[PDB]
RNA sequence: AGUCCCUCCCGCUCGGGAGGGAGGCACUCUGGGGGGACUGCCGGCGAUAAGCCGGAGGAAGGGGCGGGCGACGGUAGGUCAGUAUGCCCCGAAACCCCCGGGCUACACGCGCGCUACAAUGGGCGGGACAAUGGGUGCCGACCCCGAAAGGGGGAGGUAAUCCCCUAAACCCGCCCUCAGUUCGGAUCGCGGGCUGCAACUCGCCCGCGUGAAGCUGGAAUCCCUAGUACCCGCGCGUCAUCAUCGCGC
């Protein structure tokens, strides 16, 4: 109901129609599932060190090139 | 009107706007805490020196991020509550003398009405107000499609300020509430959830069309 | 105390009420009747408008002087509305400025000092800076760092 | 009982060299002289437009002429005055001499 | 001369003035005093307008 | 009897000013500073002094001299001389290291300036252009 | 003593309305005209127009009448030089209409430019009409 | 700015201001010469090369920022109505002057703009801060007359010296309180002026009066990455008079 939060470790690559998604990996930091390392889409300038809310930690972005 | 006391103010210490402390002031979200910037700074007014540098605006005291928010026309090339605001040499452009005066006015109201730190409460209703999951669009077939996405703090934060400005601008348009006024009751709206706030409504819908879109 | 220490105001209103004992400034007959000035729309509000042009007018020559009426007439302008063309910048009238620094004059304030304009005579100089340095003395109550000046 | 010397050009090289000449003139004799004061340059600039018709985007020519100024102060003394009086300047410098 | 000031020694009288191509008559009436003639010779004639040609808008072109 | 001036530029404003000892005089073009309008003016110049702290505030008299530029130029170049001369005069680098914390600009000044003109619709600046049509 | 609504020279004026913004209402008479009669009848323009007594009323009309001769200057009346007794006159309602009538007809007689233009309904100050003042329907090709 | 002298104000003068004269080149400014930044230093990637990414110091950091200069050619792109020029035509008119008209017409379609549809305001009184340029067929301070537009005299200036030249948005106090209104100012009546040989067609300015459409704009579509865009005024060109324009500030 709140998130759970999410820390990036890497950044990947840019994707999406006109280059506004990019590909990160992030490590859970609480709930069922923390300490896993998992791929996901993130809209917006991001870095290294920067925490997601993700509404839920079961669904992982196809890789790309 | 004013009391001459108020007209000649002489500050002595280091605190925005020299009227209010924000040494207790807590950020509950995690995320958003680095990039709430509230270290000591008397004047809010740095001439815009930030934009050059990439992630330069992390570093940029919150009050002065709310003053460049509101120092708009509001509703240029598309519609707010359903309506085009072109303010055009009328509006707020370039003048942050009368901003700097708005903003002061509505803290002095928003601390009047509930009795809490100003500062305290604009950052509830920035946290109430940052969505946490959009959406990006594709094309098939001559139809438009949705795809669920994060999103950073960063953005986060931005569309947060500007819906509570884009809100407060939409209350006090042709109407007899004046623009001070409406800023503090957007604010003190989105502070408590509730869904009269343009705000928390335009978040909530955000949030729903990006989980209906997995 | 002299008049740099004073807002300008907060002076001019309290010398516009000090001037209307002096039996030799009076409004002009057709003082009720005009604008001051082409720039403007409609007719001053206040009934006693004269006092408060007249003090402003000895504030100024006090500060700038010697100054004659075409810089007053500048300084008196301002923007005007032109229907649908632009705003633009415009002078003040003559008349005003004129009839006032007369009275000035007349009453012993101004003195006329050939090819140059008007200067304050000592007289004018001492009325200003009494009045300033008892409404310094009102101020300091209430803004205490006043008393260091 | 002094000389006022003004001397304007538009090639700054010929002025220098104008200027040493009576600077060194004074240093070989015992006469006071205020040093060369340079005044502000003249600019003189017209734009223009360029095509001769009126057809196509507009673009335009900015000439410029600059104007250089010196000004000299020196007393008059008569075994001094002649070497100055005699000095030839160059064509493109204008040189005017007065007694204040 | 088109632009000379009617004066009240003229009533009476009638005058041509040239509006470019030929002299129209003018009979002077009292309550003419302090206009110009040319007030009283038209220059132009009276629009009575045609059916739009091609070219008269964007689909006619 | 020591006396040190310093400079302050910002736009085409620039502001010259002298510090002594003194009482805590400080005047802008002969107004004391505790009149000056607006209040975001005001707050402008006041900081160097905030920071310096009431002692050192208390025992100097400034007076600046300030021209061209427009109101809230005028306030900056009279803050960057301020700040100066204060760093100058007592000459402890505590003081310099918490202006430099706080604000950098305050002892390196700002060196913008606007940019000049270009054609197509030169009046409004150099890179707003004509509305284009096509048909 | 308070009315709500006041008739003054044939026209019925607000109450709840400054003095000087109520006579407004009156045609032939403008902001500044309303002060500087407010001025002359010594009143202030600034008091509601609901306490005016009877007398105020008679004398603001009798004003009204003949501005001038009650210390009005002679250049600020809406008819200067009237073109047929040669007098200042200020005129208002029925009266000032049926005047600008018959200036539109005496220009109409005469033939002048000025008067064909008005039979017209065009400008009749040196507008260009290539471009605006255009009022009507579409003719299609 | 510090130092000296004279005069005048204030809380009566311990103190604090303003002018003037001596005096000075400190500061600002003006304009000649010079220094300074080079991927030079540090850590990574790449090949150990070319380079790229991130830091230290620094006024400035990676074409430092903004301009000028547009290769061989093409576009039968525009210009013979700026000037030069072949051919063909008029050559007592298609050459040269003078007077009066027109380019300014008006059921209508379109481009670029200005002013608004109001409180992120309108009005009235008061208080603040610029830069670029221009001036002898001219810029004109200062005095007097007039309500305004204007009128009569007139110092200085061939100009870092005199003048245009005390900008507006902005700030303070009072009136109006969501209304086709104290919003908007188109259109028209009467009167007063300036330039000019001449103001009707066909100029610009001022006073009083009158008070149109317009309550935020469909499908579409334009400009812009930092002292940039938006908002605000000013200078020059054109010019006897006339700027909703161009080029600049
Ligand atoms: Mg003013
Ligand atoms: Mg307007
Ligand atoms: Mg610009
Ligand atoms: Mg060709
Ligand atoms: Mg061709
Ligand atoms: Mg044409
Ligand atoms: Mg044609
Ligand atoms: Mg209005
Ligand atoms: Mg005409
Ligand atoms: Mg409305």
């Amino acid at each position: 109901d709140e998130g759970y939060p999410a820390e990036v470790i890497e950044i990947i690559g840019r994707t999406g129609t006109t280059g506004d998604v990019t590909q990160v990996k992030v490590r859970i930091l609480e709930g069922r599932d923390k300490g896993r390392v998992i791929r996901r889409n993130v809209r917006g300038p991001v870095r290294v060190g920067d925490i997601l809310i993700l509404r839920e930690t079961e669904r992982e972005a196809r890789e790309i090139k | 009107a004013k009391p001459l006391s108020e007209r000649f103010f002489i500050p002595h210490e280091i605190k925005v706007m020299g009227r209010w402390s924000t040494e207790d002031v807590e950020v509950r979200d995690p995320s958003l805490k680095p990039y709430i910037n509230l270290e000591p700074r008397l004047l809010p007014h740095t001439h815009g020196r930030h934009a050059k540098k990439h992630f330069g605006k992390a570093n940029v005291h919150i009050v002065e991020r709310l003053i460049n928010k509101i120092m708009r026309s509001g509703g240029s090339h598309y519609k707010v509550a359903g309506h085009f605001m072109r303010r055009e040499h009328r509006s707020l452009n370039s003048k942050k003398v009368k901003a700097y005066e708005v903003v002061k006015e509505a803290f002095k109201i928003i601390e009047k009405r509930t009795g809490k730190n100003p500062i305290q409460v604009l950052v509830w209703a920035i946290e109430n107000a940052a969505p946490r999951e959009d959406t990006t669009s594709v094309m098939f077939g001559g139809i438009r499609y949705h795809v669920a996405v994060d999103i950073s703090p960063m953005r986060r934060l931005d569309v947060a300020l500007r819906n509570i400005a884009l809100g407060a601008s939409a209350k006090c348009y042709r109407t007899k509430m004046s623009f001070a006024e409406a800023l503090a009751e957007e604010i003190i709206l989105a502070a408590n959830k509730d869904p009269k706030s343009y705000a928390y409504s335009k978040k909530l819908e955000i949030e729903r069309i990006a989980e209906s879109s997995r | 105390a002299t008049v740099y220490d004073v807002p300008g105001d907060l002076l001019v209103e309290r010398v516009a009420q000090r001037l209307k004992e002096i039996p030799e400034i009076k409004p002009p007959e057709w003082a009720p009747f005009v604008k001051t000035g082409r720039h403007k729309e409609r007719l001053p509000e206040q009934e006693d408008w004269w006092y408060y042009r007249v003090a402003s007018i000895l504030r100024r020559v006090y500060l700038d002087g010697p100054v004659g009426i075409e810089r007053l007439r500048t300084y008196y302008g301002g923007r005007k509305n032109r229907g649908h063309a632009p705003e633009r910048f415009y002078k003040a009238g003559g008349s005003i400025i004129r009839k006032a620094l007369q009275q000035l004059e007349a009453a012993g304030f101004v003195e006329k000092v050939p090819g140059k304009g008007r200067v304050i005579t000592p007289k004018g100089r001492s009325f200003l800076d009494k009045i300033a340095t008892e409404l310094k003395k009102e101020l300091e109550e209430i803004i205490p760092e006043l008393k260091k000046y | 009982q002094k000389a006022r010397i003004k001397l304007a050009s538009t090639n700054v090289r010929s002025l220098e060299e104008v200027a040493n000449q009576i600077k060194q003139i004074a240093e070989r004799t015992g006469v006071r002289m205020s040093g060369p004061i340079p005044l502000p340059t003249k600019r003189i600039r017209i734009v223009t437009r360029k095509s001769p018709d009126g057809e196509g985007s507009a673009t335009f020519d900015r000439w410029e002429l600059r104007i250089h100024k010196r000004l000299i102060d020196i007393e008059a003394d008569e075994r001094a005055m002649r070497q100055i009086m005699r000095i030839r300047v160059p064509e493109d410098v204008t040189i005017e001499i007065e007694l204040i | 001369c088109r632009d000379m000031i009617v004066l009240p020694e003229m009533v009476g009288l009638t005058i041509y003035v040239h509006n470019g191509k030929e002299f129209v008559p003018v009979e002077i009436k009292p309550e003419m005093i302090g206009h110009y003639l040319g007030e009283f010779a038209p220059t132009r004639k009276r629009v009575q307008h045609g059916a739009p040609g091609i070219g008269a808008t964007r689909s006619s072109m | 009897m020591r006396i040190i001036q310093t400079t302050g530029k910002r736009k085409t404003a620039i502001a010259r000013a002298v510090i002594r000892e003194g009482k805590g005089r400080v005047r802008i073009n002969g107004k004391p500073v505790e009149l000056v309008e607006p209040e975001i003016a005001r707050f402008t110049i006041l900081e160097p002094l905030i920071l310096a702290g009431e002692e050192i505030w208390n025992s100097v008299d400034i007076d600046v001299k300030v021209q061209g530029g427009g109101f809230m130029g005028q306030a900056e170049a009279a803050r960057i001389a301020i700040a100066r001369a204060l760093v100058e005069w007592t000459g402890d680098m505590n003081l310099k290291e918490k202006f430099i914390k706080y604000d950098r600009t305050m002892l390196v000044g700002d060196p913008r300036r606007t940019e000049p003109h270009k054609p197509n619709r030169s009046t409004k600046g150099p890179r707003a252009k004509r509305q284009k049509s096509y048909r | 003593d308070f009315r709500h609504i006041v008739r003054v020279a044939g026209v019925d004026l607000d109450g709840n309305k400054q003095l000087r913004w109520a006579l407004t209402a009156i045609k032939g008479v403008g902001i500044n005209f309303a002060t500087m009669v407010c001025r002359v009848a010594g009143l202030d323009p600034f008091m509601k127009a609901g306490y005016l007594t009877d007398e105020q009323v008679k004398k603001i009309e009798e004003i009204l009448q003949d501005p001038v001769a009650h210390g009005i200057p002679r250049w600020a009346v809406n008819r200067p030089k009237d073109y047929e007794t040669g007098r200042d006159l200020h005129l208002i309602t029925a009266k000032l209409d049926m005047a600008i009538r018959e200036d539109i007809m005496r220009l109409r007689r005469i033939r002048a430019y000025r008067g064909i233009r008005h039979e017209l309904g065009l400008p009749v100050r040196g507008q260009r009409t290539r471009s605006n003042f255009r009022r009507g329907q579409t003719v299609g090709v």
